[PDB]
């Protein structure tokens, strides 16, 4: 009820303090960015690993590679598992673009 | 070459010192386009379903192998769907392979078995294979047209089968005057000797101008380019990496005071695990980052270097297909992935892709001139033909924390030289 | 003019017990890297027609072409003083003689040699091109 | 009404267009009709004269925790 009314206050990713502006780092904590950057990329970096280990086994299990996965088995752990890698790994890849573009894209 | 011209003066080294010294200048690069916009992704959603991108690879390379089969088989076609064949009737069909071999590792050093299946699928059913065809020359993922017959079992007997070939290539405008490119891979900067680090000081003293007579000065001055390909901090375990980032800071700040460089992510480095990995970020290189000589790009990579058109990778399609495969030969495994046209046919199965849906971008669409690979043992370098006026140079890049020898591309006679540093060790020749 | 490098090069070398490259020495006196190294083959000359007994030890560079399997390479190595003429005769084109280091007392392996480079880089960071033959145009601190 | 409830549950279910449950609806539509497969000017037309209802405008199984 009370939690569609939500605010999402930003934080410092490196000592969790609540601030207005969307900057990642805290203004104390701003010179140990490149250690903050590195720490957290070999987190996005496991999870994408785990993503493609289960989402192509679903298709060995089923049979075919050219057409849908249909398997909702309460008994498989490979159900429900590979529905909270998509929130973990939209979660992740939300926190580093908190980070500007390594880079252009409309070259 | 190279040293042939190294050694086209006199020397002035051995002497007391003079008046002068000669002095030089960097050659012009005054072209250069990056053409790898396919693997910049901007917008990265995951949540679709690895399913898209079989289809979408089926539908556009089904005519490529259609007209192979026309001219290789003749025009009497027979070219048939999976569902519309009666019993023993010579026929030709398009599909998809699948391998199914057991002691590949699910969820819960070669890993060929001795028995081990090949299975033709199409998008609507699937049919078992034997007869004349190799059992571990060939990996799931490969799309090709065959040969036969429906047998009584439901099996089906192959008698010739073909893949889609080399695409179509223009050709290049001839040079002036020779400029050369350097190849480089795998530093491995974290660990991995202390040889390493004086050959590492030896190799950007000979291309920044710093060692050598006027010869070396002369012919390291006509050096245009600089490209690094992946690998770059070796790590010897996960759970170090913090202190590397300086050092590679560094180096990268001695290389972007001379020559233009580009940097490519690799195996490890701090970037994504999917295959269009990503440029690195720019935060963790203060240095460097005052020059615009220096760049930092996709680990697939295309460029046009002076009309010479360049494609590679950091040796990461190459090594899957030898973990499932029975060829040794890393150049061979280079030229078989450039007959089946895709730069990598086992994704995604055994190695891990972005889940695209609108167009699969591993095949290719033209064919470039110069095509190297990544982390290789030992070097390696060819020139092969196309059926049509096609010439293409392959180069496998040496790993350069144990060998010590990087690659010279000339960009006039195409050609591969390697270059060796070797500095004297504990040597003692009195024991 | 000769007096002046000559006495520097005898109280870094036989004094303080250093090892000198040419790069260290063309960081300090502020010369090319060509001329440092005329300067050090002028002073070991002398030194060794002067004496011939001295406590001196010496390192060259070799570099050149060669054919291993029939393809060509380009072979540069860091030598010490006894070896140097077997590793001419066994390359095929000579493209680069000059001399790397001098010493007191005899090292074991190429450890220093690194160290000194890289510690003389360390706080001369805002020159590398400075003392370098090859000056490109493109490459200014402009991001 | 309810007759274009089911061309379009048609159109979602015909293997030549492609294996279309994790997109849009014209997403797949554009998609097929770039490679050009043989998109039908119908399963447009009803695209055009709705607003974003998500009864219109999502694949069948949208639902689902597949
Ligand atoms: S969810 Fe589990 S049981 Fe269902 S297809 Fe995937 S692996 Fe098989
Ligand atoms: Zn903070």
């Amino acid at each position: 009820g009370l939690l569609a009314f939500a605010k999402r206050r930003n934080c410092c990713i490196g000592c969790r303090t609540v601030l207005s502006h969307q900057g990642a780092v805290c203004e104390f904590c701003q010179p140990r960015e490149s250690e903050l950057y590195q720490k957290e990329v070999s987190h996005l970096n496991a999870l994408e690993e785990r993503f493609s280990r289960l989402w192509t086994q679903c298709q060995r299990c089923q049979g075919s590679l050219h057409e849908d996965v249909i398997c909702t088995s309460r008994d498989c752990p490979i159900f429900y598992m590979r529905k909270k890698v998509r929130k973990d790994l939209e979660d992740q890849e939300q926190l580093l673009r908190r980070f500007g573009p390594p880079g252009p894209e409309a070259w | 070459m190279f040293s042939e011209q190294a050694a086209q003066r006199a020397h002035t080294l051995l002497s007391p010192p003079s008046a002068n010294n000669a002095t030089f200048a960097r050659v012009p690069v005054a072209t250069y386009t990056n053409s790898s916009q396919p693997f910049r992704l901007g917008e990265r959603s995951f949540s679709r379903q690895y399913a898209h991108i079989y289809a979408t690879r089926l539908i556009q390379m089904r005519p490529f192998l259609e007209n192979r089969a026309q001219q290789h088989w003749g025009s009497g076609v027979g070219v048939k769907k999976l569902c519309e064949l009666q019993p023993e009737e010579k026929c030709c069909v398009v599909g998809t392979l699948f391998k199914a071999m057991p002691l590949q590792p699910s969820i819960l050093s070669k890993y060929i078995h001795p028995d081990d299946e090949l299975v033709l699928e199409d998008e609507l059913q699937r049919i078992k294979l034997k007869g004349t065809i190799d059992v571990s020359k060939l990996v799931t993922g490969t799309v090709l047209a065959v040969f036969g017959s429906v047998r009584d079992d439901g099996k089906f007997l192959v008698e010739d089968y073909c893949f889609a070939d080399l695409a179509p290539q223009k050709p290049a405008p001839p040079l002036d005057t020779d400029r050369f490119v350097l190849l480089v891979s795998g530093l491995g900067l974290g660990g991995g000797g202390g040889e390493s680090l004086l050959g590492t000081q030896l190799l950007v003293d000979v291309v920044t101008g710093q060692l050598g007579d006027e010869g070396e000065q002369c012919s390291a001055a006509h050096v245009s380019r600089v490209i690094l390909a992946g690998n770059l901090l070796s790590h010897s375990t996960q759970s170090a990496s913090v202190e590397a980032v300086k050092m590679l800071d560094e180096i990268l700040l001695q290389l972007s005071a001379s020559v233009p460089v580009d940097v490519m992510p690799g195996e490890f480095d701090p970037t994504n695990y999917t295959l269009p990995q990503q440029p690195l970020h720019p935060c963790m290189f203060p240095l460097a980052t005052a020059y615009s000589t220096l760049q930092l790009v996709t680990n697939p990579y295309q460029a046009t270097i002076d009309g010479v058109r360049f494609l590679g990778t950091s040796g990461q399609n190459v090594s899957d297909i030898f973990r499932y495969s029975s060829m040794e030969d890393h150049l061979e495994i280079l030229e078989w992935t450039l007959r089946v046209r895709h730069i990598s046919p086992t994704a995604p199965d055994t190695l891990g892709c972005y889940p695209f849906y609108k167009t699969d971008p591993f095949i290719f669409p033209e064919c470039p001139h110069v095509y190297f690979c990544g982390n290789t043992p030992s070097f390696g370098s060819k020139i092969i033909r196309g059926p049509e006026d096609q010439t293409v140079l392959l180069v496998t890049v040496p790993d350069f924390s144990a060998t010590q020898t990087a690659c010279l591309v000339n960009l006039r006679s195409l050609a591969c030289q390697p270059i060796s540093f070797s500095g004297f060790g504990a040597e003692d020749d009195d024991l | 003019a000769d007096q002046l490098y000559l006495e520097n090069i005898d109280e870094f070398v036989t004094d303080q017990n250093k090892i000198v490259t040419y790069k260290w020495l063309s960081y300090t006196l502020g010369v090319h890297v060509n001329q440092a190294k005329q300067m050090l083959y002028d002073y070991v000359e002398r030194k060794r027609k002067e004496n011939s007994g001295a406590q001196l030890h010496v390192t060259y560079l070799v570099s050149g072409s060669l054919i291993q399997n029939g393809h060509s390479c380009h072979k540069v190595a860091v030598v010490r003083e006894d070896k140097l003429e077997a590793v001419k005769s066994k390359l095929a084109v000579t493209a680069s003689i000059h001399v790397y280091s001098i010493q007191k007392a005899m090292l074991k392996d190429s450890g220093p040699l690194f160290n000194t480079d890289y510690d003389i880089l360390k706080s001369n960071l805002q020159n590398c091109s400075k003392f370098s033959a090859i000056q490109c145009a493109a490459a200014v601190p402009r991001a | 009404e309810e007759a274009e409830l089911e061309l379009l549950r048609q159109f979602d279910l015909a293997w030549q267009y492609g294996p279309c449950t994790g997109i849009t609806r014209l997403q797949r539509w554009c998609r097929a009709k770039q490679m050009g497969l043989e998109p039908p000017p119908e399963v447009w037309q009803v695209l055009k004269t709705h607003p974003g209802d998500p009864r219109f405008q999502c694949s069948l199984w949208h639902l689902y925790p597949l």
